[PDB]
């Protein structure tokens, strides 16, 4: 059944699982036509497929050519997502295939279930959590590789950098969701926080700055302030 | 016009014959039903006064033998029985019609309801859904489960309806996942019609039999089967024009006949709203949509 606050720790057990977020698969800019009508122009997207235990991110880049000549693109996007997730699973050795796939939006359930009929023992699950994975395109290196792609492409990342050398998965996932929740509520402030001290750098093979343990506590603190605030700035409290 | 005589009526019971029903008191002098129209299947069904639990009954075709109903005090039900002695059946029956101890199948001559509900229902197909081959007639009751229900326990007592499952490899061609799930025409026309049922008549016959078991026995798995077979047609973009026209007639008469007070459990809101208002065939069921809107507009 559904994944929620009550069974949260199952994410960090030793059963292979993947979150799949489709919120950035089909992306458009809306604009005016010379005739003064409105039209959309698609831009490159991505499927965000994440192992929450190991941090491995399978970033399938969805190139705008996928949409050429297609109708009902928002519906196709869910089926294209499920097709690419199914292809990824089939590509993995049996002992690496997930035992569960958790979709962040319930509209992915039937598309994924149908594409995974060949895998009756992989559980397809929704979640009651409001996870902030739409903000993954606020991570500069992820956004960059998506926008630069000229063809379909899979790029592999560890979204936890080297954190697991020092902290547990649970803690690493909590840091990740706080960072992304911040970036989603106010991207400018979020990003200001992360790059204020120029002495702290992002290694070439990482996504986030090389904070010391003590600097992470400060950073984490500042992100919670932002979220509380923006929640005030938004609701006036 | 044929006859299903009764040995007796030792327990108080509501007896149905097709869409008609009458109350028989305990030990009332009742010895059966006469003037049954030849050429159609029929169902004779029972609800005891003392236990409205378990409606049960028998599908039969008088052309296939001489049948009588005898109460069994051990198993506690009215049993259908086939008499092989045609003279002894005749001898027993002549006594009953002379003493006027039979009710008459009360067919109004203008009325085509039963024909329209059983148009495609054959006894030979019923007997493959209900497996009990030593008898020419078929028992059904409220509790019997379907093969598909048993998948998700006693198989001898099952309803072997054709398994329909929209999220199944049978339903979904590899590489046409989205196409086959959103437009079920290949599952309808190739898998089911051309492959399993062979023609639309057999498909409609199973659809009609499932509805009738749902209506007369409140058989839940039958109601599931009826709705699934409707939904498979409505969710297909490509349906032969003769099938859609006949489907509209079939469903019109089913909805017309349904008890006004049973629509709450026997009609699945989602299937009907999808079929009448969203599906490919939303525009192809004019008579059915009219009677649904004028009779069950709440459901919609
Ligand atoms: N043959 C019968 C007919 Cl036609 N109607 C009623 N009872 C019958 N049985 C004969 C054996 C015991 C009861």
């Amino acid at each position: 059944g559904a994944m929620n606050s009550s069974n949260y720790a199952e994410l960090f057990n030793n059963d292979i699982k993947l979150f799949v977020d489709d919120t950035n698969v089909y992306r458009v800019t809306v604009h005016k036509t010379f005739e003064g009508n409105v039209a959309t122009k698609a831009i490159n997207g991505c499927i965000f497929t994440l192992n929450p235990k190991t941090g491995h991110l399978f970033l399938k880049i969805i190139h705008t050519s996928v949409w050429a000549g297609q109708k009902r693109l928002s519906q196709l996007a869910k089926w294209k997502t499920a097709e690419e997730v199914s292809a990824l699973v089939r590509s993995l050795p049996k002992e690496e295939q997930p035992k569960q796939i958790i979709v962040t939006r319930k509209a992915m359930l039937d598309p994924l279930e149908v594409h995974m009929l060949d895998f009756p023992n992989i559980a397809i699950r929704p979640t009651e959590l409001r996870l902030p994975f739409s903000a993954a395109m606020s991570i500069d290196k992820l956004s960059d590789v998506v926008m630069k792609a000229t063809e379909p492409q899979m790029v592999l990342f560890n979204i936890y950098d080297d954190w697991l050398d020092r902290i547990s998965s649970y803690t690493a996932f909590s840091r990740l969701t706080l960072l992304l929740r911040a970036l989603k509520t106010n991207e400018e402030s979020a990003k200001m926080i992360l790059l204020s001290d120029p002495t702290i750098t992002i290694k070439s093979y990482h996504l986030w700055p090389s904070f010391t343990d003590e600097q992470w506590i400060t950073i984490e603190s500042q992100m919670r302030d932002l979220i509380l605030t923006e929640y005030g700035r938004k609701y006036n409290v | 016009m044929n006859t299903v005589p009764f040995t007796s009526a030792p327990i108080e019971v509501t007896i149905g014959i097709d869409q008609y029903s009458f109350n028989v008191k305990e030990n009332q002098p009742f010895h059966g039903i006469k003037d049954i129209p030849i050429g159609h299947v029929h169902v004779i069904h029972f609800q005891h006064a003392d236990n409205s639990s378990m409606r049960y009954g028998y599908w039969f075709d008088c052309r296939m033998g001489n049948f009588y109903i005898q109460y069994d005090p051990k198993d506690g039900l009215y049993k259908m029985m086939e008499e092989r002695d045609g003279a002894k059946f005749e001898n027993i029956v002549h006594n009953f019609k002379e003493r006027q101890m039979m009710v008459s199948y009360p067919k109004i001559d203008e009325d085509d309801t039963w024909y329209n509900l059983t148009e495609f229902v054959q006894m030979d197909k019923i007997r493959k859904i209900v497996r009990k081959d030593e008898n020419q007639f078929s028992y059904v009751d409220s509790s019997m489960t379907t093969v598909q229900e048993n998948e998700l326990s006693d198989p001898a007592h099952s309803l072997n309806y054709t398994v329909i499952n929209f999220k199944s490899r049978e339903a979904i061609r590899p590489g046409h996942e989205m196409e086959d799930f959103l437009d079920k025409s290949y599952y309808l026309n190739t898998v089911m019609l051309q492959g399993i049922f062979k023609n639309s008549s057999n498909y409609f016959g199973e659809l009609q039999f499932a509805f009738l078991n749902a209506m007369f026995f409140g058989n839940y798995g039958s109601s599931l089967q009826w709705h699934a077979m409707i939904e498979l047609i409505c969710s297909s973009a490509t349906v032969p024009k003769h099938m859609l026209d006949k489907l509209d007639e079939i469903l019109y008469y089913q909805i017309k006949t349904l008890p006004e007070q049973y629509s709450d459990i026997l009609l699945n809101e989602r299937v009907w709203n999808i079929c009448l208002y969203s599906s490919f065939q939303k525009n192809s069921l004019h008579n059915t949509e009219k009677i649904m809107e004028n009779k069950y507009p709440e459901l919609l």
